[PDB]
């Protein structure tokens, strides 16, 4: 119905900044806000409707020591947006500590779009994990999201934070942040800083300005996810009815993404199929299984020939699988957006739920132990101190992940009646 | 016979009492059969089973609702019942919709 | 056949504009060259009076439910009266509905005309009769493009609804199951005693969701959109209406072909019907185990008051009689969920190996896309 994105800390405004920006570009409108005299799509899934029909975008602008902010709002894409979402530390502890005591006027703006909203079908967050002021203020306001509503959904986009290793505390702040992540989200969206960077190498010559460039990438990524809610198709133009396919099991909600564009600047289904289901052409980095694979089409294709190449690779195995209950190769396609330049009309995308993510998962594990066991690495903060006398919060996390593995390598199992 | 014993016959075999065993039933049947004895209505025989097979497609019993199109073919051939209205708006009015289950009942 | 254009052409089309062998052959110079001017203007002032593509274009979006947007909207408002019994409503009640969705979507950008052909009836009611058993738009065909629209034609269109409306509902009955599933997962996360009966109950949900979604897709890349490119490639070719017709006559027979309406496969869909009831089943019985837990948070709660009513124990002893209770109520549940599971591995286990038995091609193709993985098909015990 009317999804709600939210917004927080410097990296995810600067995401969602260029997020909105690229839908600008994307859909038939002026950076006023106005609609073009030539100008179809549906404009109410992010798009708060105002009265000149300025589709103001549905983000919550939420920040803390505002440095980008300020060129945020010199722009001329601050009369595109701005319902009045804008608002006045780099660790955890502080973070949480000044989230709860400013949350009152946060959940004012939260309550101000959502009874000015006309429904509410979810709030997704642009979120990067031990950003500094992401983490901390991300996990207190996400246990505020779903105690306030629990007949709501709640969506993360995170970035998995490695740029080949500086913040030493960086491990435990990621902790407390996928502790929460994973007990109190409802479908993460979880993307690698590595692969990337190396991707943002292969397509450039760039190592310096990344940020902008792998900007670009993910706002490919987030635009292509809710293309077919933007634009009228005939299946999953709700969010819960695209997300519950997926996901067997609510700890296992995790979504690898995959795209076969990597350097952007006929044709037909069977080939990028294959192309695919490689995975080079997946930007996200014993036997590893996927549990279920989801793929999406939008470009110049004929979709009469589809059920053959389906044919085709279900003569391939070309992934071993989980052995246990029935997943398939899930294809579903979209109209090519108009209204903007569309040069090499065909891009694919895979959501798909793998157990490889619980070894990325099994690193910062690692890395925890190691400085853990130092006694030389939470340098005595006094946030950190004051909000937990007795440290048990890593302790709480690790049991956490601890349960969260072994529930990976059970379900990796041919038996998952067993417990995880 | 006569239609006052005629319909303490119904009373017999709808009932699991008999004539004497209960004469309050057979008092409602004469209520209300008495002043409705006679025909002084319209009655079209086309019409009730052309709403049979209305009823049967919404039963998703579309090899019946077939199979009773060649079976009011022999209603009308065989022709020893007076009013061929009537039965079938007696099975039409006690109708219920006990949802799809295709399958012809082969006659 | 030019003497079945123009006379059709100054009486029902109300055009009165004007139109003007050793026997040498005289005929055959001029009868070619009237044609070619006379069929071309039949077939060009019909579409810019009362348009044929147009209308025929709607029936696929707004009736077959190709629209998406429109669909959705509409089915968050008329939840109720379709969960009701439909032999208690009328027509009313369901047109006050229809003008808040056409509003509300972007059916407001578009033209009066469509929506103003746009209504809804309810049909002559069964003795039984509930709101998911008979329903249907109507959209009603008039004019002189209604020599297209056959009365048969029309009146198969809604015997294809009633099957697509089945199958688009429960793709929003479990959603329901997951979104409680979810919400009801995360009010429990801190009790050992149900977790077991919980993780099984959300396994048993989603082969189900998975196994339903998946169909979904063979409906929109076989049964609507092929069988509308079929539609449009007729249209754009034809030079007389008898073809647009013929075209009409196949963007039927596609649809109720592979939609199980056909003779030879009406076994099919006596078994599709099941798997919808055992996700009414698995709906009952996720409501059952959250209100057993619901339960035993509030009496967690109602104890947790009674230590401060009573201090300022003597309430330990109702606590362990309740905690023995919900522990001793556990592996009920288990045997009910697992029941409902082999039930419904039994029945997924006949339903594939049918498409591999049935008539065309066309059906044999739904048996791949439901399992890549070949979990069941090729072992039938759940791999």
């Amino acid at each position: 119905r009317e999804i709600i994105t939210l917004q927080l800390g410097q990296c995810g405004n600067q995401i969602g900044f260029e997020f909105w920006k690229q839908l600008c570009a994307e859909h038939g409108i002026s950076p006023e806000g106005i609609v073009e005299e030539f100008a179809t799509d549906r404009k109410d899934v992010f798009f708060y409707q105002a009265d000149d029909e300025h589709y103001i975008p549905r983000a919550v602008l939420l920040d803390l020591e505002p440095r980008v902010i300020h060129s945020i709002l010199n722009s001329p894409y601050a009369k595109l947006y701005n319902p009045e979402n804008i608002y006045l530390g780099n660790n955890w502890a502080s973070g949480f500590s000044q989230g709860e005591k400013i949350h009152e006027d946060i959940f004012d703006i939260i309550d101000r779009e959502a009874d000015g909203s006309d429904s509410l079908e979810g709030f997704v967050l642009c979120h990067s994990i031990a950003g500094g002021t992401g983490s901390g203020l991300g996990s207190y306001l996400l246990e505020r999201l779903n105690d306030r509503y629990p007949k709501k959904l709640v969506q993360t986009y995170s970035v998995f934070p490695n740029q080949d290793e500086d913040v030493v505390v960086q491990p435990y702040n990621s902790l407390l942040t996928l502790k929460r992540l994973t007990q109190n989200a409802d479908c993460v969206v979880v993307l690698d800083n590595t692969a990337l960077n190396r991707i943002a190498t292969d397509r450039l010559h760039i190592q310096n300005p990344s940020f902008s460039q792998i900007n670009q990438l993910v706002s490919t990524i987030m635009s292509a996810s809710t293309t077919t809610l933007r634009y009228p198709g005939y299946m999953n133009n709700d969010l819960i009815g695209l997300i519950a396919s997926l996901i067997p099991t609510p700890r296992l909600h995790f979504l690898m993404t995959g795209y076969t564009p990597l350097t952007t600047d006929k044709t037909t289904v069977l080939d990028v199929m294959r192309r695919l289901l490689q995975p080079k052409n997946v930007m996200v980095s014993t036997n590893h299984c996927y549990i279920a694979i989801l793929n999406i089409i939008q470009g110049e294709v004929d979709p009469t020939q589809v059920h053959k190449s389906l044919q085709r690779i279900r003569e391939r195995k070309l992934a071993n699988f989980i052995p246990w209950g029935p997943a398939s190769i899930q294809v579903a396609l979209s109209r090519k957006s108009p209204y903007l330049p569309s040069a090499h009309r065909v891009s694919g995308l895979m959501m798909a739920n793998h157990t490889s993510i619980s070894s990325l998962f099994e690193r910062t594990c690692r890395q925890y132990d190691k400085l853990r066991k130092r006694e030389a690495f939470l340098e005595q903060f006094r946030k950190e101190d004051m909000f937990k006398d007795n440290f048990d919060e890593m302790d709480t996390s690790r049991e956490i992940v601890q349960q969260l593995i072994d529930e990976y390598h059970a379900a990796t199992r041919p038996d998952y009646i067993s417990w995880g | 016979k006569s239609p006052n014993v005629l319909l303490q016959n119904l009373c017999c075999r709808i009932l699991g009492r008999s004539e004497a065993d209960v004469a309050q039933q057979f008092q409602y049947a004469v209520r209300v059969i008495g002043s409705n004895f006679a025909p002084t209505v319209e009655r079209d025989e086309f019409l009730v089973a052309e709403k049979i097979k209305k009823e049967l497609i919404r039963q998703r019993r579309e090899a019946d609702a077939a199979l009773f199109s060649e079976l009011h073919r022999k209603l009308h051939s065989q022709g020893v019942l007076k009013n061929k209205w009537s039965i079938l708006y007696l099975l039409l009015s006690l109708s219920e919709d006990p949802r799809r289950q295709p399958s012809k009942v082969s006659s | 056949l030019i003497g079945k254009s123009i006379n059709f052409l100054h009486q029902v089309c109300h055009d009165q504009t004007p139109t003007t062998t050793d026997l040498e052959n005289a005929f055959q110079g001029k009868i070619d060259a009237a044609y070619f001017e006379t069929s071309k203007y039949l077939l060009d002032v019909l579409n810019k009076k009362y348009s044929l593509l147009d209308h025929m274009q709607a029936m696929r979006r707004y009736l077959l439910l190709g629209q998406g947007d429109f669909i959705r909207h509409l089915m968050d408002l008329l939840k109720p009266e379709l969960v009701r019994p439909a032999t208690t409503l009328y027509q009313h009640n369901l047109t006050g509905i229809l003008e808040t969705a056409v509003r509300a979507t972007n059916a407001q950008f578009d033209s009066p005309e469509i929506l103003r052909r746009l209504d809804v009836r309810l049909l002559e009611v069964s003795p039984g009769d509930t709101g998911w058993d008979v329903f249907s738009l109507d959209y009603h065909v008039d004019g002189p493009i209604a020599t297209v629209f056959t009365r048969e034609c029309m009146s198969h269109y809604l015997r294809v609804f009633n099957f697509l409306w089945r199958a688009k509902r429960m793709e929003y009955i479990l959603t329901d199951i997951r979104k409680g599933h979810m919400c009801n997962a995360k009010l429990l996360r801190n009790m050992p005693e149900f977790s077991g009966v919980l993780h099984q109950c959300h396994i048993l949900a989603s082969e189900m969701v998975h196994f339903i979604h998946q169909m979904q897709y063979y409906i929109t890349f076989e049964v609507l959109e092929c069988s509308w490119d079929e539609l449009w490639n007729k249209v754009q070719q034809a030079q007389d209406l008898d073809h647009i017709i013929a075209a009409h006559e196949v963007f039927l027979d596609t649809i109720i072909s592979r939609c199980l309406l056909d003779s030879d496969s009406r076994a099919l869909l006596n078994q599709l019907r099941a798997v919808f009831d055992q996700i009414i089943e698995l709906q009952n019985a996720q409501d059952a185990i959250y209100r057993a837990a619901l339960e035993e948070l509030q009496r967690r709660l109602q104890f947790e008051e009674k230590k401060k009513q009573r201090e300022i124990a003597a309430e330990e002893e109702e606590e362990n009689k309740r905690i023995g209770e919900f522990k001793e109520s556990i592996p009920k549940m288990c045997s009910q969920l697992r029941i409902l599971t082999h039930f419904y591995q039994g029945i997924v286990q006949q339903f594939l190996v049918l498409l591999t038995t049935s008539s065309d091609e066309s059906l044999r193709f739904l048996s791949f896309r439901l399992d890549f993985n070949e979990h069941y098909k090729a072992r039938e015990p759940r791999l």
